[PDB]
Formats: structure tokens, C-alpha cells, sequence
């Protein structure tokens, strides 16, 4: 789970067999079995938001039409207003963290976009 | 065009509830120890570390919350402990005492009303000193008139042992595995990590126990140098040997203070009294001074430096208060910061029962007695030093002052935990492409 | 967040983006509000809650075949004991509220042979195709 | 949760049914409906998240097959007669299917990565 | 090649949670029952149960989970209902007794806690001679010397109400339905229910009061004859009527021994004093002599059968403890339990008050007296007994001796839970087949 | 909640009463 500082390039290139590893579980096999009065209410909060996140990452892939997968090709075109680099450069310089980074205040406007491009799909 | 990416290595900084782990030592012997749920897991055989390529992080030991959580956890887990022990309200009645290093322990008789039969017994323990206040020569236990004092419960050791701190699913832990970090900024060779080294939770005012030792040289680190008010926080390379020891040789006594408790006291002392004193090698720890004013001139202007002793008259601050086996020894240690660098020994100790421990005023903890002769030995791996500065006078002085100094107990775990830092995994972005 | 005072035509017609707003409201947004045993245990027991019916309602949709669908067609023949009306009355005179309290009886029927014959009698004659 | 045919439903006869999947992550729903204090609150709280927990896990590993929008589900991968065998009536013909689980833990409990990962 | 399924009927052994179960009755003022704390919707009428065809299932109810369950559940129940009410530590003073059936009853003087106003009050109270200890006629209560007595909550009921047990999500509850069933191994007609059928939680040592009763005739059920340190656990068939009484006209006082705490006592008894007892009438148990003589071939070859007397010499075991109403009865089984066979009567009984419930050493429960002429019957449902363990004999002995026994309150549940089996589901498996 | 003896300072409003300390500390 390294190369985090590779470019977005490397680090996306099979991205799927990473992603197999993160994604084997959030808690892989319950905490794989390994782990089977606050410090309980604690844990059980901990519990219940990793549960959250899991299906609430599921659930956005899903509205977007990706299911079943781990990249998509969308509908919306990219606004140069979000980010107007090249394409090369995006992909070979920069590594995903600076990525997410350099466009983070424009995350709510393109997942936004895309569920609505992506619900327009007829159904 | 917009291209969804899922499984993406990318993380954000966040703070969250932890994990604890721990050997999985089973002693069973009737004795649990106050670490009872450090083994919510066993410690990972095998643990793992990855080194990321090319990555920098900013890492902040003074805003770290792995700090902040440690403290609160033994916080808790104290108040668990002892919580369903027996009060010591009953004994707050009015003591006789008369003496038993003159005056050092006392032989204390009183009226106890707590016995079954609701008739006074005349009863007698021996105390020590710190714990009892005059109020004609009469006497009652130092922490009565505010709050309630407990005895912790038999067959409980707060032996402090390792525990390793490790990641929720969804988090990872990143390592500093920098030379020199110091602190408060950029950190390469950063390496990924499921569970931290085992720290063990010791507990001291002045000179730290226990601990994990620098790997090349002397350490000096401070979230501010030139701000006189800030702690130093002194990593050695090298461990000082201490040993001590409270040679008296005490016999136990139980008073039945409630129908389903017992009260435990020392009851008599066989033999010759004599002073529960430390011993510090003369070599390794001069030579440990040399070093740290070495780096000291290295961070502040090139100029003579001296340490001084312990300065204020409270007992935690100015003692080394640790924890040795049951017992709790209050340090003298103004034997040693007594020197100043320009180009066996002993220390005396008193031992103390009734502990304000966490410096808590609900309620006070009483340490039983432990039947005489109790020996530990421990390494002193650092230091917490404060430099005095002082007054806005007109270059009086061309030697920096520094002095032991002590209290919030944070920096006992600052010290090492520094090193971690917790990050949220949220593999999920975008970025262009040529698409529909 | 929806009308329903419109008759089940009129309202199904914008169902490919009403919906996605509502499933989408099950899960995003109030989690990010409530980043902050009275207002304690109930919060968890609430998120609990709202936990199990979401799969609940997903397991359903993947046991019909339903896989990802916001409108699904199956196999399963209406039968004409249930809301015995024309196509009419039932699309444009009644609503969706009006119309699920009409045939509220049947649903375990409806159910039980949605399962029984999608994904299940459909599966079983998968595995033979693809015996092949 | 009926089972009906758990033992000897034929093998086959069981999977002409598999009405029980709809139980587990569902009933707990009705339980708590009709439902609607720390001694009894916090187990009962901590079984409900469990059954959720193992739920997802089982979804999760469906997912990982290709099986996860599948009741059946056949994977390119071959039986391993060292592991198991008799003749397929007896399989399909008289339901115990326990005899498989030591070996077929470690078998599919490793291929189901294999096979995702080599897939194509 | 494999495939996958994913609704397949299997299951293995779990444990878990089991909800609880209530029948919704109004709780009529006074407080909800304790039992009726256990806040469940009532199963649905008509509860699902499903006849599984080939089942074969090992129920052995002498590892069966759900006793250790429902033990657990009224060991917890118990103390957080007592746990909040009024303690009585200030009566362990010392009494001056007057003796007023043989001394029973005392009217027994306080000389300290008299009064809430403060005064040098003398007050009054009448006990049980059980619950008195002699210490001229010097008495405390028996439990104060090493216990910390509670008076139960005068507005609480503890009387049983059947209770169901339910399975959570992803289990499921095996019912052995099926005739004359051992206790162990296969029992080929399991059913699967949503619930069990309700049970009371009834705890009466020696005789099993109000549980289902036998089915066409009497089993015994032993775990293993030839094990002389075990319990036979016998259920008979149809039932026997008892009819308890406790004939005196009781008065209450209420005595203020510590602000808010108030001791509900007696006052005096109107009219004659009369000796408590339970009427049994001519019962004709033969047919478990039979059964007794079917398993006699075990049970030390073909031996005379013989039932002479209670003893081990401790009242909790040696005499059947029975809960009437808020008074406990110890009655004399001696009168039952005295016949020999080839191959109205009467059990004086005591009255208790300090009871040490399931002998946690330590603490005790105070029950105060109801309000006068207490009458009550039951069901004789079942038996604990134990056999004689061989002696050390040359095998000369015609006779096989039993006697009532017990003392263990699991016992008197495993002989209503032994139809039941705790699974959990997994539904997830693969098998063989030819496909892609 | 002990006995108090109240001599009172519309008359007796406010009640002025002596109190016997149920003893927090020293147990006289
Ligand atoms: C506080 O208390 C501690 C005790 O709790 C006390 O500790 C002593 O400290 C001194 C000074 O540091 C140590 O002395 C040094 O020892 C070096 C050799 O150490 C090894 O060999 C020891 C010898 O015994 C072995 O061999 C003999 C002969 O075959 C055999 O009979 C024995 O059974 C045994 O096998 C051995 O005891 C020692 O093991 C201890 O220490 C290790 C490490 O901490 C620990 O793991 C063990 O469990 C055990 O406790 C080890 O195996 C020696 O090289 C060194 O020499 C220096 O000086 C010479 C010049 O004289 C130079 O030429 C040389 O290069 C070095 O610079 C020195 O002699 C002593 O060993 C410690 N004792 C113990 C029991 O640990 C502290 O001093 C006390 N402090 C105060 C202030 O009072
Ligand atoms: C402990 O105390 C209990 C009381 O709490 C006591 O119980 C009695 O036990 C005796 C002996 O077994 C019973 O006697 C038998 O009665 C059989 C007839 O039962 C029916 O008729 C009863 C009387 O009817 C009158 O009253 C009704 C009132 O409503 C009226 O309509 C009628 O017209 C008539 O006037 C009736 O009470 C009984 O009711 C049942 O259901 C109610 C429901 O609430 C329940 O409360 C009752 O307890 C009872 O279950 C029913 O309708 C009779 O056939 C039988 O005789 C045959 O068998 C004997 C076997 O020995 C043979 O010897 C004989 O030759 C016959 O073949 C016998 O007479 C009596 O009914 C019980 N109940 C009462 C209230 O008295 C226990 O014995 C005490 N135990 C001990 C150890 O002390
Ligand atoms: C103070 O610091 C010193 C130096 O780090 C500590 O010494 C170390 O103690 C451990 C435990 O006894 C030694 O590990 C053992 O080594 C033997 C081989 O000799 C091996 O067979 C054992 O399984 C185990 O790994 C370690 O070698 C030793 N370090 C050195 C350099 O000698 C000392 O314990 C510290 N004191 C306190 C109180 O913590
Ligand atoms: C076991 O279950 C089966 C049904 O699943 C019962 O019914 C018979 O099953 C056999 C084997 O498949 C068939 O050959 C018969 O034709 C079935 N009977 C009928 C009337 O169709 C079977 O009786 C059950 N066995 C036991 C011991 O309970
Ligand atoms: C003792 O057993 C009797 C007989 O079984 C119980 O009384 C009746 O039980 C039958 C079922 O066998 C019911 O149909 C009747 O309605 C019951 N009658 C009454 C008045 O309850 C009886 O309840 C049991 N317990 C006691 C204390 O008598
Ligand atoms: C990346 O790594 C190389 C090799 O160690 C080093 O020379 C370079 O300075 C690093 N760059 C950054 C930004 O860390
Ligand atoms: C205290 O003890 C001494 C004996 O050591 C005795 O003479 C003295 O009277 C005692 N004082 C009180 C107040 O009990
Ligand atoms: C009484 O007070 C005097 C003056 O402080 C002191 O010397 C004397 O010892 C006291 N009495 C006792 C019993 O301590
Ligand atoms: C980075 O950390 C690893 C930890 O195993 C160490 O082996 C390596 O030498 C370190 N590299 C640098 C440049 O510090
Ligand atoms: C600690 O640092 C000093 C100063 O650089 C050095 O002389 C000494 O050898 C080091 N100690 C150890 C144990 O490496
Ligand atoms: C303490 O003094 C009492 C007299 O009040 C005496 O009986 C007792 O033995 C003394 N204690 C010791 C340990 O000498
Ligand atoms: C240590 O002992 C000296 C003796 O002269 C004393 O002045 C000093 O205050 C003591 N320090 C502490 C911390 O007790
Ligand atoms: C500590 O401070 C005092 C102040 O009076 C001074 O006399 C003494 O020399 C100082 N000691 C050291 C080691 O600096
Ligand atoms: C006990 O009560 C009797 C009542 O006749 C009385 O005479 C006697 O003095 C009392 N004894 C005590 C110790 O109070
Ligand atoms: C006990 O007897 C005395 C007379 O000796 C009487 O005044 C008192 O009321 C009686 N107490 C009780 C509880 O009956
Ligand atoms: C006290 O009671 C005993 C019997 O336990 C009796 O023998 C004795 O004479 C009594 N004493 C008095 C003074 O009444
Ligand atoms: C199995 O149980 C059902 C339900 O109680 C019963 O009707 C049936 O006769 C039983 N079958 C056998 C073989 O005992
Ligand atoms: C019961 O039998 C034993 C011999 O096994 C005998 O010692 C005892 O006295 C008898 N008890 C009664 C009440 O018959
Ligand atoms: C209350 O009464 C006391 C005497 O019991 C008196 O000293 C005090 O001044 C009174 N308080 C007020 C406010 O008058």
C-alpha cells in the first residue's frame, strides 16, 4: 500500500489489485477475526462509522453508475475553472495526494455534477 | 472529461479513537493487572512497516493527539480501578500519635466506629510522615478535609507494561523515521505503520523511566526555545543506571474497617530504620550533564551553562515521585543539578501513602503496604527541563540557568509518542481525461 | 424531497431523478451535520437503525434482480384478483399512496413469487446454459 | 428461516428454494420495529451491529468473486477432486455438505483472490 | 468445477443474546414487576415453528448454553433491583430479647438507631429466631458479623411471569420435539421455532414448582448413572398439588433509621400464634419407583427402592426452600420422602427473613413482612435428587437409596431448556458442479 | 435532614433556624 508519492500514473496503473487490498474489507475480515462500559460505547461508535463510510462510498459509486467497478468514465466534462493544467502533467509530475489537494475546494461541485449527469441516463 | 477513481492512495489528517494491543502474557496468577483492556488484541507477531518513496509530512509533537488520547485512557482506566475499592472515611477520626530521621514514622492510635458491633475499637497503625497534618498534640490524615481517600484494591498491579498503540480499520498510523526530527515540520524516509512501538506507561515528575533511547546523540527538543515558559524535553542515547530502595523491613497489619473490607497498614517495623535512598552512578551521570549542556550551547548562544536544583516548595514538582513496585518515593534530587559547564550518589527519599494522583481533588489514592525490603532499579532515559530566564536586565549574565522541572505529565508520553501520526485513508477522487 | 399528490403516471415520469435524491439522502449530508445516555446512546441506536433499513431495502432490490435499477421489469405475470381495475384508473386516477394502501394485502404474494422466480427459477436455468 | 430440506432436500432440491437469505439481514428489522435501561441496552445493541457487520462481510466476499449480484454463482475455477469427491449424484442427491469445509476453508478461501486477480 | 450459493441451509453452534419475551400484562400500579422490566413485544400468537424433515440434531442439554444464559439473567435482575434500596447496617446493634411455638418469635429492643430526630429513644421490632444470632439476652442480626444486609424495595414484585426466549438476526432456536428424549444425542423430529415456550423462573432447591410436566409418562433424565456425584432431574408426569400457609395476622411498623431510610418491620400478631405449613395429600409416585426400576439395572442391578431422608445438615439444601409471597418458607420434607418398595400429610415449615441469595458471601437481602394471612399453593412439576454414591462395600446392600437434593439453581432450569439448541446460520457455501 | 430549631428573620416567611451539622469531616 506505498508508492504514494509516485505520480498518479504509476499509482493508478493497476490500481485494481491496491484496491483489491483496501477494499478487501474496511476491516478486511472482521478486523480478521483477530479482535472477535465506555470503552465499549467507544468502540461501538468506531464500529458503526466504519460502517458508514463503507456504504456510504458504495452508495455514491452506485448513484454515479459505477458498480462493480473501480474506474468510470462519466458524462461530465472536465471545467478548465476546476483546474487548468495538462493533461500530462497531471498524470506524470503530480501524485495523486498533490492532485487531490490542488483541486479539494471543487469536490462538492463535481460530485454534484456527476450525480446529476449520471441520473440523466433515461433508467 | 471526469474519470472516477476508487482504490486511490491518498490521505488527510484526522484524529480518532484508538486501538490498544498488547503480549498476550496470561499470567493468571489471581492477580489481574490494571492493564485489563490492553488486550483488546495481541500484539501483532510480525508487524509490518512500509516505507513510502518521496513523501513528505509535517509532523507536530506539541498538537499531537495520540498524546492528548494516551491521557485521557489512563485517566480512565485509573478511575475504573479504583472506583469499587473501600473508603477510608472511617479512619479520618482524630489520631494520637507519638514518634516510632527522628519523627520520620509515627505510631498513630485511635477510635474507630465503624466496627460492626457500633461500639468504639481502639485501634493503631504506623504512618508515615507526608501523610499526616497536626491539628494538644493531635493529628488526622492530609487529604480528609477535602476529599475522599480510597485504597487501591488488592490483587490489582499497576505494573506498567507495554502497549502498542494501533490503528481503526480505515486509519494508519505514519512513521517519523527522520534523523534529528526535532519537531514541528517536514519529515522524509515517512513509513507506514498498522500499530506503534510498545510504550510503556511510567509515570515520574522529573527524570523519565524507562524509555526509549536517542540512536545517535543527545536530543534536545522544545516547541519554542526563546520562550522562557516551555518544556525541554531531553532524549538520551545512552541509559543512566538507577537503583533504589525502602530497606525497612515492615510487617502488615488488616483492620477490619467494614463487614466486606479490610484496611491495610504496616503494623510494625522489624530491625533498624533506615532511609528508602537512591543510588546513581557518579560517571554516568556527569557525564550525561556534559552532553546535554554540549547541546545546549549548540541550541542557545554559545555561552556557559548550569543546572540548578528543583525550585518551588510542592512535593511533585520538586521530588521525582515514581512508582516503585507498591510503594511511592518522593526524590530529592537538588544532589544532583548542582554544576556548571564552561569550556556512587545517593539520594535521599521519602515515601508517601495518601497520593493526589493526576493531581485530582474528588478523591486520593492510599498505597498499601508492600511487607519491607523493596528493591526496583530502572533506566533514566531523559529529562524535563525548564531554562529560568528571567527579568529584563541589563546583560547581568552570560549563563543560561536551567532547572529539573515538572507536572501536567503529558511530556512522559510526548516524548516517544512524537514519532506517530494518525491519517484517515479516503480512496476515492478524480481526475481529467479523454472520455465520453 | 417528492409531491405525491400527483397520480402514479405523473409522478413516476421524473422517478430516474426523484429517486437518487431520496437514496441519496438515506446515506449523505446528515452525516456530516452530526459531526458533534441522553443525546448519547440514541444517537448510535439511530444510526443503527438507519443502517439495517438501507440494506434491507438493497438486499430486496438484489434478490428481485433488481441490481442498480430504480424501475425493473420481471417475469411475474400480475395477477388480475389484485386492484381489479384497468391499466387506466390504476396509472392516472389513483396515486402512489392511494395505490399501495389498495393492494397493501398482497404484498407478501407479490413478493414471495418475485423471489421465486427471479433469481431463482431464472438462476437455476442459468447454470444449465452455462453448463456448456 | 424455514429450511425446509436443510438435510437429504435432495442437494439440489434445496437450491430450487434459497428463501432463507432474505432472514438474516432483514428479520433484525422487524425485531426492532416491534420494539419500538444499560443491562440489557449495550448487548442488545452491540448483536445488532454484529449482524450487520456479518452481513456485509458475506457481501463483501460475494463482491470479490463476481457473485455479489448472484444467488448462484459459477466461477472459472475447477473442483479439486484431492480435496473432495464422490460422484455428482451423490452431491446433488443427499445434502450434508460439511465434509468439504476443512480443505474447500483454504481452497476457495485462497481462490477467490487468485481468481478475481488473474481473472482476465 | 465450483459454485456458489448463497441461501443454503447450515448452520453451527453460537451463542449470543436472547432478547426477552413478556406476555404485555398491565403492570397494575406497584412498579412493573421486575420481570416485567423485560420490555419485549409478547411473541406473536400463533409463533412460527417449522417441522424439518431428516433432522438430525445432538441436543445435549447438559452443555446447553441457554441455562448459563438464563442464570446470568436473574443473577443481574436481582441486583439491579436491589441494589438502590434502603441498607440496614444501622440495625446490627446489639438487642435485648424477650421471647415472644416454642420461642420462635422474639420482640427483640434497640438501644441505638431509635430515632431520626436525635434523642436517647429506646424502639421495638419481633423477628424470626432464624435470622437471630445470640451473642443476659444479648442477639444481632446473623449476617451483620461479615455482611452488608439490604432491605428488598417494600414496592417491588419479584414474582415470576413466564418468559420466553428469542432468536437474534442470523440464528436460530432447534426445538427436540419429540417423545421420551434421553437429554442427549438424536431425537429425529427437530422443529425450528422463533421462541421458546415460556418458562418461569422459579428457584425452589429440592421440588421444581410450576414447570411443564411430562409427556405420556415420568422420565429421569440423569446425566450419568454411574457417576455418583451427579443430579437426576425428574419430571413428572400429570402433577401434584401443595397448599402452603403461613397462618398469623401480622401488623406493620415502619421505623426512620437514617434520613430517607425507613425499616419495615412487624408489629404484632393478632390473635394466636400458629406454626407455618404445607399440605400434600396421598400421593402415589409409584410410576417413578417404575422408571426409577427401569434404569435400576443401572443404578446398582435390581435393588429394593428407598427414599428414608433429607440430610447433608444445611437448611438451604436439607429443607425445601420455597417463595410463597414476600416471605420465604423452609419447610421439612422428611414426611414425603421416608418410603421403601420391593423390586392428607403435612411439612412443617419455617419462616426467613435475611436471606443469603445464591450464596454471595458478603451480601444479603432483607425481606420485610407482608401484611398478614398469607396462603398460596403450586405445582410439584418436578424432583432434584441425588443417589446414594456407593460405599466401600462387598457388594451386599439389596437397597438403593435416594434422597431429595440439590442446592444448584441451574438445575431447576435445565429441565425446562433441554429442548432447546442455540444455532447461528451460515448461508454461504460452494459445491461441485460442470459450468464454465 | 436533621432537627432544626427555628426562631424565624407577612411574620415567619423565612424561617431562621439553628442547625447541628451532620459532621462532614472530622466525626465531631
Ligand atoms: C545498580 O545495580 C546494578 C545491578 O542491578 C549494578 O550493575 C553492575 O554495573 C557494573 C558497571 O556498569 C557492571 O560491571 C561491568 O561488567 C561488564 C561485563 O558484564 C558481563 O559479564 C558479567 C560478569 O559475570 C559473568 O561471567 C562470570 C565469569 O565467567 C560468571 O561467573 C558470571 O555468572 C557471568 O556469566 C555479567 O554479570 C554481566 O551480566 C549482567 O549485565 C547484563 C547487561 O546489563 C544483564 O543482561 C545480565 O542479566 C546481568 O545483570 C554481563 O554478562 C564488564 O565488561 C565491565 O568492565 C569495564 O571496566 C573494565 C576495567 O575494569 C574495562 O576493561 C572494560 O572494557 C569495561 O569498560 C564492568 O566490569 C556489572 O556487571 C553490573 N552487575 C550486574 C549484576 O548487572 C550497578 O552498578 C548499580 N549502580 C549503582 C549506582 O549502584
Ligand atoms: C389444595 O387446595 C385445593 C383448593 O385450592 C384443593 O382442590 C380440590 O381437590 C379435590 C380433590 O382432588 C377436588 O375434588 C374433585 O372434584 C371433581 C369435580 O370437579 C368439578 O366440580 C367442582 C365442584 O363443582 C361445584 O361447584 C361449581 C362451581 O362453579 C358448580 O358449577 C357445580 O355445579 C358444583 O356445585 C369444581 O370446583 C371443579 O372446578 C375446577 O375448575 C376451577 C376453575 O377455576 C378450579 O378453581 C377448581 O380447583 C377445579 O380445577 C370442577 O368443575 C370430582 O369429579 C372428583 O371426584 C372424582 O375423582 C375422585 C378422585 O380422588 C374419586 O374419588 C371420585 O369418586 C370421583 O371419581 C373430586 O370430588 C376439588 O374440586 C378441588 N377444588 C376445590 C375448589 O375444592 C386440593 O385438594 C388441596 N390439596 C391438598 C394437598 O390439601
Ligand atoms: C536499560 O537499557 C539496556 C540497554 O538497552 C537494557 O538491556 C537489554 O535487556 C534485554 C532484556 O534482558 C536484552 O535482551 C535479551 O538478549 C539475550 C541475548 O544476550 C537474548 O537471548 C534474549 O532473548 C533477549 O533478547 C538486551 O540484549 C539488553 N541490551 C544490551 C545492549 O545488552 C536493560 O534491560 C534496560 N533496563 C531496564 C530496567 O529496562
Ligand atoms: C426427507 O425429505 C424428503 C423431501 O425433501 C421426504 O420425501 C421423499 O424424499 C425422497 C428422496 O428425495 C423421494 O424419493 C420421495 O419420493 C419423497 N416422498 C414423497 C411422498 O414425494 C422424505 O420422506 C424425508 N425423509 C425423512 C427420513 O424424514
Ligand atoms: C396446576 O395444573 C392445573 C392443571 O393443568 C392448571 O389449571 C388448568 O390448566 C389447564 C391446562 O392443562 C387450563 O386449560 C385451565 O384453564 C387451568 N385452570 C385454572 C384455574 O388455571 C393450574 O393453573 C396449575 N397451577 C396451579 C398453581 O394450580
Ligand atoms: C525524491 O527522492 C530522490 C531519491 O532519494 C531525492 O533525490 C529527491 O530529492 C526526492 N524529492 C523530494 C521532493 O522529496
Ligand atoms: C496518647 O498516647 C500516650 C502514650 O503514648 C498517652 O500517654 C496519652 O495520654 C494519649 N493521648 C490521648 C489524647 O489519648
Ligand atoms: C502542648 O503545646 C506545647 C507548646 O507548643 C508543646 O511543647 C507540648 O509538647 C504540647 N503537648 C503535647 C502532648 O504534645
Ligand atoms: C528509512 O527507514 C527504514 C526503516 O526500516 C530504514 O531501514 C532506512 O535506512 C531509512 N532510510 C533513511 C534514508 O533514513
Ligand atoms: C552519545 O553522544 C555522545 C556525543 O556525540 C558520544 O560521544 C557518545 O559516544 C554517544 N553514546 C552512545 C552510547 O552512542
Ligand atoms: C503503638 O502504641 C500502642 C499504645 O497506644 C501500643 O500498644 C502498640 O504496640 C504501638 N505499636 C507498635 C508497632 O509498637
Ligand atoms: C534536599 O535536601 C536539602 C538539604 O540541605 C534541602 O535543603 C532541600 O530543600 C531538599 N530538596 C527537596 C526537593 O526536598
Ligand atoms: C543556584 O542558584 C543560587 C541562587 O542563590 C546560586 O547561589 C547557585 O550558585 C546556583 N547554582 C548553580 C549550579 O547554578
Ligand atoms: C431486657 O428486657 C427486660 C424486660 O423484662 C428488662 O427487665 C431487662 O432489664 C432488659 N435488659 C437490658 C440489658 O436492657
Ligand atoms: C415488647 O414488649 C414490651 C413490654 O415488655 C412492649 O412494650 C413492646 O411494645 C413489645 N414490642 C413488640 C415489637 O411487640
Ligand atoms: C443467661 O442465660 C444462660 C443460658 O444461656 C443461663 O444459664 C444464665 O443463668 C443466664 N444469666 C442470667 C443472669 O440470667
Ligand atoms: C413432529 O412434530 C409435529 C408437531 O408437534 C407433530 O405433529 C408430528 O406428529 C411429529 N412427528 C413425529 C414423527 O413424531
Ligand atoms: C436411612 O438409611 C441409613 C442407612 O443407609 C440409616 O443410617 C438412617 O438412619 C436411615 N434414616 C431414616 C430416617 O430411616
Ligand atoms: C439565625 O439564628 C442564629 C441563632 O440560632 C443567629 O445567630 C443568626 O444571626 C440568625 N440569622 C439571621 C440572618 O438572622
Amino acid at each position: 500500500l506505498g508508492a504514494a508519492g509516485s505520480t498518479m500514473g504509476a499509482a493508478s496503473m493497476t490500481l485494481t489489485v491496491q484496491a483489491r487490498q483496501l477494499l478487501s474489507g474496511i476491516v478486511q475480515q472482521q478486523n480478521n477475526l483477530l479482535r472477535a462500559t465506555v470503552w465499549g460505547i467507544k468502540q461501538l461508535q468506531a464500529r458503526v462509522l466504519a460502517v458508514e463510510r463503507y456504504l456510504r462510498d458504495q452508495q455514491l459509486l452506485g448513484i454515479w453508475g459505477c458498480s462493480g467497478k473501480l474506474i468510470c468514465c462519466t458524462a461530465v466534462p472536465w471545467n478548465n475553472s476546476w483546474s487548468n493544467r495538462s493533461l500530462d502533467m497531471i498524470w506524470n509530475n503530480m501524485t495523486w495526494i498533490e492532485w487531490e489537494r490542488e483541486i479539494d475546494n471543487y469536490t462538492g461541485l463535481i460530485y454534484n455534477l456527476l450525480e446529476e449527469s449520471q441520473n440523466q441516463q433515461e433508467k | 472529461w471526469v474519470t472516477v477513481y476508487y482504490g486511490v492512495p491518498v490521505w488527510k489528517e484526522a484524529t480518532t479513537t484508538l486501538f490498544c494491543a498488547s503480549d498476550a502474557k496470561a499470567y493468571d496468577t489471581e492477580v489481574r493487572n490494571v492493564w485489563a483492556t490492553h488486550c483488546c488484541v495481541p500484539t501483532d507477531p510480525n508487524p509490518q512497516e512500509v516505507v513510502l518513496e518521496n513523501v513528505t509530512e509535517n509532523f507536530n509533537m506539541w498538537k499531537n493527539d495520540m498524546v492528548e488520547q494516551m491521557h485521557e485512557d489512563i485517566i480512565s482506566l485509573w478511575d475504573q480501578s479504583l472506583k469499587p475499592c473501600v473508603k477510608l472515611t472511617p479512619l479520618c477520626v482524630t489520631l494520637n500519635c507519638t514518634d516510632y530521621e527522628r519523627g520520620e514514622i509515627k505510631n498513630c492510635s485511635f477510635n474507630i466506629t465503624t466496627s460492626i458491633r457500633d461500639k468504639v475499637q481502639k485501634e493503631y497503625a504506623l504512618f508515615y510522615k507526608l501523610d499526616i497534618v497536626p491539628i494538644n498534640n493531635s493529628y488526622r490524615l492530609i487529604n480528609c478535609n477535602t476529599s475522599v481517600i480510597k485504597q487501591a484494591c488488592p490483587k490489582v498491579s499497576f505494573e506498567p507494561i507495554p502497549i502498542h498503540y494501533c490503528a481503526p480499520a480505515g486509519f494508519a498510523i505514519l512513521k517519523c523515521n527522520d534523523k534529528k526530527f526535532n519537531g514541528t515540520g517536514p519529515c522524509t524516509n515517512v513509513s507506514t505503520v498498522q500499530c506503534t512501538h510498545g510504550i510503556r506507561p511510567v509515570v515520574s515528575t522529573q527524570l523519565l523511566l524507562n524509555g526509549s533511547l536517542a540512536e545517535k546523540e543527545v536530543v534536545i527538543r522544545s516547541q519554542n526555545f526563546t520562550n522562557n515558559a516551555k518544556v525541554i524535553i531531553v532524549q538520551l542515547n545512552e541509559s543512566v543506571v538507577i537503583n533504589c530502595t525502602r530497606p525497612n523491613n515492615n510487617t502488615r497489619k488488616s483492620i477490619h474497617i467494614a463487614p466486606g473490607r479490610w484496611f491495610y497498614t504496616t503494623g510494625a517495623i522489624i530491625g533498624d530504620i533506615r532511609q528508602a535512598h537512591c543510588n546513581i552512578s557518579r560517571v554516568k551521570w556527569n557525564n550525561t550533564l556534559k552532553q546535554i549542556a554540549t547541546k545546549l550551547r549548540e541550541q542557545f548562544k554559545n555561552k556557559t551553562i548550569a543546572f540548578n536544583q528543583s525550585s518551588g516548595g510542592d512535593p511533585e514538582i520538586v521530588m521525582h515521585s515514581f512508582n516503585c513496585g507498591g510503594e511511592f518515593f518522593y526524590c530529592n534530587t537538588t544532589q544532583l543539578f548542582n554544576s556548571t559547564w564552561n569550556d556512587h550518589i545517593t539520594l535521599p527519599c521519602r515515601i508517601k501513602q495518601i497520593i493526589n494522583m493526576w493531581q485530582k481533588v474528588g478523591k486520593a489514592m492510599y498505597a498499601p503496604p508492600i511487607r519491607g525490603q523493596i528493591r526496583c532499579s530502572s533506566n533514566i532515559t531523559g529529562l524535563l527541563l525548564t531554562r529560568d530566564g528571567g527579568s529584563n536586565e541589563n546583560k547581568t549574565s552570560e549563563t543560561e540557568t536551567f532547572r529539573p522541572a515538572g507536572g501536567d505529565m503529558r511530556d512522559n508520553w510526548r516524548s516517544e509518542l512524537y514519532k506517530y501520526k494518525v491519517v484517515k485513508i479516503e480512496p476515492l477522487g478524480v481526475a481529467p481525461t479523454k472520455c465520453k
